[PDB]
């Protein structure tokens, strides 16, 4: 069935560095961008909400101001990845990635930041 | 919102003739578009998807095409079961529909058979009088029905009703109702209704003397 | 894949309504379902939609406030709740699902529910009064179905026997907030003295069954 997959379910990053969390979803020939929906939610935050090729920033949590970004060019490959720049200690925690292209599925990624 | 403008509003044709329904979009929807056929009392049914692709179970007489802002649905030979409104839907963003295009069966002109019904005794002892004028088995739908009481053109107080095209002979029918009070009714005598149609080469007047 | 909605409802202004929709088809939790309002003599309107596992709905900016869309994955049932009912909220409300092959937006509508009719009015439930119409080679007969709420009213002439030549006109809503209607049959003149003409009226909402003999 439709299944979202993560290459790494645990990331160890360290402070003040730019990190990327990868999420892979099935794409066959050409990506139909209209059909694509991408949610990056860590816990009760919302990081990225992506529908019809637009980001709704009204629902993004303020912790992520001009910090988090979804990499677009990887999407055509069936890779929807989130890039948090300048990772702080509070960025450690469980991230969820929900995708709908055709069907829909989600996944969980735990991120540990280690201290200087 | 992307806005879909369907044209024309009302397409009137007859069996065997081709039909052409247009839809334009206020922006580029690319090829994401779908046509639907809604008969009265029913939910829409997908005809053409991805703007050129016909759904299976749907007759080969149906076709659609276009990309970007301009689309057309075409019915090769109109089947009696093809007459209904036709909507359209764009999926390139949050789905928006059009106004829909209603296809009417076109036939030869038919003059209405006009009748008139006085408020029968039943209603009158409730203190209400409804005088009814009927137009029957006429085409096209356009008709002009005037009320006049003792030769006074009656002003804006009547309720019209038009039936849908008949299942068999494709004719309309119209019922205009004038509702007065038994008091208001009893103070006059001559009650008439003047009907205007195309098949009628002179306005017909049905009446009765109260 | 199939969709089935809840029955029709009459709600008085300012109250609230919740419409049910169940998927007998493909996966429920995986694919988006949408809710669509078709106003009387109007176009279809996308209200909102939700993909149940996501657990939060998306709404059109017009319906942003009053509409609440919730998906129960347990039952594979979807709900649409309309708060603060008014007047022109009266419409035919649909729930719909996309075919997996039509592409475009996940909220595209292809498979539809049979529809839910919602009426918003202050008027109470009242059966019709029925009045005959004095007949007119070719005569015309009929009955006035007057002052009934709510819709619909079915009209059958001789216990359903007559059929041919009969017209029941669409209901017309009076200023009173009560509906009125007229049914007419065209029969040959000679048939008046011979064949009996009676008119059966049925009001399901009020459980009113009326019969009216129509005579010269």
């Amino acid at each position: 069935a439709f299944t979202v997959t993560v290459p790494k379910d645990l990331y160890v990053v360290e402070y003040g560095s730019n990190m990327t969390i990868e999420c892979k979803f099935p794409v066959e020939k050409q990506l139909d961008l209209a059909a694509l929906i991408v949610y990056w939610e860590m816990e009760d935050k919302n990081i990225i909400q992506f529908v019809h090729g637009e980001e709704d920033l009204k629902v993004q949590h303020s912790s992520y101001r001009q910090r988090a970004r979804l990499l677009k060019d990887q999407l055509s490959l069936g890779n929807a990845a989130l890039q948090i720049t300048d990772v702080k200690l509070q960025d450690a925690g469980v991230y969820r990635c929900m995708i709908s292209y055709g069907g829909a599925d989600y996944k969980r990624i735990t991120v540990k930041v280690n201290a200087p | 919102e992307i806005v879909l403008t369907q044209s024309p509003a009302t397409l009137s044709l007859s069996p065997g003739e081709r039909a052409t329904l247009s839809c334009r979009a206020s922006q580029s929807v690319s090829s994401y578009l779908a046509w639907y056929q809604q008969k009265p009392g029913q939910a829409p049914r997908l005809l053409i998807y991805d703007a050129s692709n016909r759904a299976t179970g749907i007759p080969a007489r149906f076709s659609g095409s276009g990309s970007g802002t301009d689309f057309t649905l075409t019915i090769s030979s109109l089947e009696p079961e093809d007459f209904a409104v036709y909507y359209c839907q764009q999926r390139s963003n949050w789905p928006t529909f059009g106004q829909g295009t209603k296809v009417e069966i076109k036939r030869t002109v038919a003059a209405p058979s006009v009748f008139i019904f006085p408020p029968s005794d039943e209603q009158l002892k409730s203190g209400t009088a409804s005088v009814v004028c009927l137009l029957n088995n006429f085409y096209p739908r356009e008709a002009k029905v005037q009320w006049k009481v003792d030769n006074a053109l009656q002003s804006g107080n009547s309720q019209e009703s038009v039936t849908e095209q008949d299942s068999k002979d494709s004719t309309y029918s119209l019922s205009s109702t004038l509702t007065l009070s038994k008091a208001d009714y009893e103070k006059h005598k001559v009650y008439a209704c003047e009907v205007t149609h195309q098949g009628l080469s002179s306005p017909v007047t049905k009446s009765f003397n109260r | 894949v199939q969709l089935v909605q809840s029955g029709a409802e009459v709600k008085k202004p300012g109250s609230s309504v919740k419409v049910s929709c169940k998927t007998s088809g493909d996966t429920f939790s995986t694919y988006a379902i949408s809710w669509v309002r078709q106003a009387p003599g109007q176009g279809l309107e996308w209200m909102g939609g939700i993909i149940p596992i996501f657990g939060k709905a998306h709404y059109a900016q017009k319906f942003q406030g009053r509409v609440t869309i919730t998906a129960d994955e347990s039952t594979s049932t979807a709900y649409m709740e309309l708060s603060s009912l008014r007047s022109e909220d009266t419409a035919v409300y649909f729930c719909a699902r996309k075919f997996h092959f039509v592409s475009g937006s996940p909220f595209g509508m292809d498979v539809w529910g049979q529809g839910t009719t919602v009426t918003v009015s202050s008027a109470s439930t009242k059966g019709p009064s029925v009045f005959p119409l004095a007949p007119s080679g070719t005569a015309a007969l009929g009955c006035l179905v007057k002052d009934y709420f709510p819709e619909p009213v079915t009209v059958s002439w001789n216990s359903g026997a007559l059929t041919s030549g009969v017209h029941t006109f669409p209901a017309v809503l009076q200023s009173s907030g009560l509906y009125s209607l007229s049914s007419v049959v065209t029969v040959p003149s000679s048939s008046l003295g011979t064949q009996t003409y009676i008119c059966n009226v049925n009001h399901k909402p009020s459980n009113t069954k009326v019969d009216k003999k129509v005579e010269p």
